[PDB]
């Protein structure tokens, strides 16, 4: 809790009223009660702002003739909310201190403030950076490297000779380091060819919820700095992702695939693999991405919904389209 | 956009 | 747990006609069938193959009885008779039973009455566990999350702090209810990441599947209604809202702030937008693209289905470059004209 | 893991070409490799190159020979060399050794011999698991199942009860075998669980990846053959069956009771119905709405591949509306036919 003047100094906010408001947390304009900070961006909101029960909007400046409570006005009121919401953050960590019950191998390699959660196993080699929380359940596979300050939530699951940087967050149930799905063919019996490449994760990654992300058949899957990863993603094996893209849930890549920086990947979208996509590419949910992509700029791809009666036709039309084609052909040729 | 934030 | 043919049939609401002492042991399919089994026909097709069913006892209707070669249970619905004999007669076993010594409990957790906690689960402080919770093993229970009576998480599910669960849930392996959604500020193409401080509301006779993702809020809550049944691998996003009683199977991605109805039927694999609206009562077949809101029930689907890959490689050039042969039709259609 | 080169060679039945002295440590890309590695090159176009690889040793074929600027092993089929050579110099650890004391063993498992079950893994009552069986940390084996010999699970994976897994399987972390099939009926809106008393059963030399779900059966059991491979993310309902040799890719949905012949190639995150039958030497291509049985081999398609956005919208606004495109050609037919 935190002085309403003071969060406006470290918001970077004019502030308009009482300075002296004790702020509590954030909350949705719908939920806000007194103590609470929250934030609009919408201008259809302004009409009933008196029924907003914040103590404070962070609004525009363009907001403040409709404001009905202490105002921080500011350029950014969405980037203003993201900040102000680490502030007041009441999200627990994923360990305090070293439990009992972890079993943390002897050659391992601990900085300062390590947390370590009940019934983690750390491999022999492991090195942990300073101030680095290792989830309940978590296993770290043996010389895994991990910098100051990434965590991990509960059972994570990090493989052997994995490389992440600083300040990353990975959610449960996600696997890093796999095997990727590489197989030689001996007259129909797959012969697995062992994966002894690994992962490299920059500094400032946030992976998401059960999601997996394979190491290399002998070069590396690289995941570049500041890149975000949603729940339920497949990242094949020498994958590389540049700094700053983002993926949504659900998405399927495929080996050897190459994405630049500053993309978008919309949810449950499938990337082909040995081909480039450039920077600055978005791609909208359920892409089929066949080809590499050259230009910037959105890519879609997909026929979407109908009534089913519609659907009906639309697909079994569609399905016979060169018929369409050749009788269209045909009517040229004859008028 | 679709499935996008 | 074996049980005599007369008192299953009472159980069940059964009309007997047969031996009432006959001892049941099992459940099986009707070829798998063997002495001491019980089994059902829904199919009246498979009426003159009844005598090559080695079970002692088949669920039928009233039209199949004189077809029977067994004790029959006439019933109006086998279908449904199937699955309540198949709870009674469930061979499954609990996730856990007691607490087991190597279970990491916080002291501050409260226990209700006859919880089971398999080896090795960890349960932080704040937890409450209603009569009869079972946890499997390995899974972790975060700070203040509440379990409500007769839920069971199978092993190595994961629930994050906050999460409220009802009554008589089922969670299967893998589950994850609870984590950060993508909430990220862009800052001059960096992402700053948002707290998610909402949580996830899970209602009472909710079954998930197994490696399921469940984002908790990022300041109001993500809602899973009662008796919702959700299957493997869905991604259910910040702030989504499930009415009572909707299905959901395999593999469906939702995106944030999707609103679904009541007794709403997700087939597997969808693909559904966010900040947006499903009705009561909706049906979407299998991979459907949902982009728009849905504001009327009924049955919706999406997508062009399998053919030859040499049939595929035209049809998909041709719909590439649907928008020329539609110009050539307008174009024959001034010509003509 | 170090080798002579000679004997590599005899090991991979090469023909060894230079100083058969030479220790290998490991196998490397060409572009990485350095002294002490062998690497392999499959594109000749990289002929011309290879003075500028460091590698050791360099697996080609007899039609690279005279552009070789090391000692080279020359074979028939250098990728399959290469995966040989990479199992003889593998450097991926086991997921555990010997037995921790953390896990939680019930009395009445049966282990055979060299068995090894990482920390705080826990197994339960009746399991047997075969000699050489490996149990990565955090692993739980329900009930009754059984681990055929040489197979091995890595760190946090989940076996449910009566599972049957057969000889030298690798099965990846995060993967879940025999949770229950989505089944229940319906009472009057109310969904009733079905039990799901079934099982899986998994022969042998089967792969699979991480995240993978594959559901117990609902009576009879779900089965996957010998010599499967099955990559990460992949969903596999209750009651499908799949043939020796099929090899299934990332993130691949299969329906209820769906089978699947022998020596199929299933496409990345294809999305398979259930209730049909797909014959032996079918590909599916990446991101296949499969529909309908298929009964012929062959390769099946579907999916209308990406374009820029302005264009997707144009192409998807005409697609739903082809039925009026459709009779607009039939009007314009019968005109033509004086009709
Ligand atoms: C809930 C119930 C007892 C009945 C039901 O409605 C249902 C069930 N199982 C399904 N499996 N798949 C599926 C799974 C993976 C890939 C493709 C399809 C569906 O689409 C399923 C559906 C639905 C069909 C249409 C809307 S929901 C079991
Ligand atoms: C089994 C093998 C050694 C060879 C193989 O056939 C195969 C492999 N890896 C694949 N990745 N993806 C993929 C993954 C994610 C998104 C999109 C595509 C495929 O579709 C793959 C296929 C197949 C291609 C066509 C049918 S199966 C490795
Ligand atoms: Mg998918
Ligand atoms: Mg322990």
């Amino acid at each position: 809790s935190i002085r309403l003047a003071d969060l406006a100094q470290q918001l970077d906010a004019e502030l308009h009223g009482d300075g002296d408001i004790v702020i509590t947390g954030v909350a949705s304009m719908q939920s806000a009660q007194t103590g609470h900070i929250t934030f609009m961006v919408n201008p259809k909101y302004r009409e009933h702002l008196g029924l907003c029960q914040a103590s404070a909007v962070v609004m525009t400046q363009d907001d403040l003739p409709f404001a009905k409570s202490a105002a921080l006005v500011v350029k950014n009121p969405y980037l203003t909310y993201a900040r102000m919401a680490q502030i007041l953050d009441t999200t627990p960590q994923p360990a305090q201190n070293i439990a009992p019950s972890a079993v943390i191998d002897a050659t391992a390699k601990l900085g300062n403030n390590v947390s370590i959660g009940a019934n983690a196993v750390i491999e022999s080699g492991v090195e942990l950076g300073d101030n680095v929380i290792i989830g309940a359940g978590c296993f770290v596979g043996k010389n895994s490297k991990i910098g100051a300050g990434s965590r991990l939530w509960a059972n994570v699951t990090i493989y052997h000779e994995i490389q992440i940087g600083q300040n990353c967050l990975i959610q449960s149930g996600t696997v890093v380091g796999a095997d990727g799905f590489g197989y030689a063919n001996d007259r129909g019996n797959w012969v697995k060819i062992p994966q002894i490449g690994r992962v490299i994760i920059g500094d400032r990654v946030e992976i998401g919820a059960c999601t997996t992300i394979d190491r290399g058949a002998l070069d590396d899957t690289i995941i570049g700095n500041g890149v975000i990863i949603d729940n339920q993603c497949q990242i094949a094996h020498n994958v590389v992702i540049g700094d700053n893209t983002a993926v949504a849930g659900g998405v399927i890549m495929a080996g050897s695939l190459k994405i630049g920086r500053y993309c978008m990947i919309g949810g449950a979208s499938v990337i082909n693999g040995h081909m480039e996509i450039c920077d600055k590419v978005t791609v909208t949910g359920m892409g089929m991405v066949m080809r590499p992509i050259t230009e910037p700029g959105v890519y879609s791809s997909g026929i979407p919904l109908q009534p089913n009666k519609v659907w009906r036709k639309t697909a079994a039309l569609v399905m016979n389209i060169d018929d369409m084609s050749k009788r269209l052909k045909s009517l040229e040729r004859k008028v | 956009l679709y499935m996008l934030p």
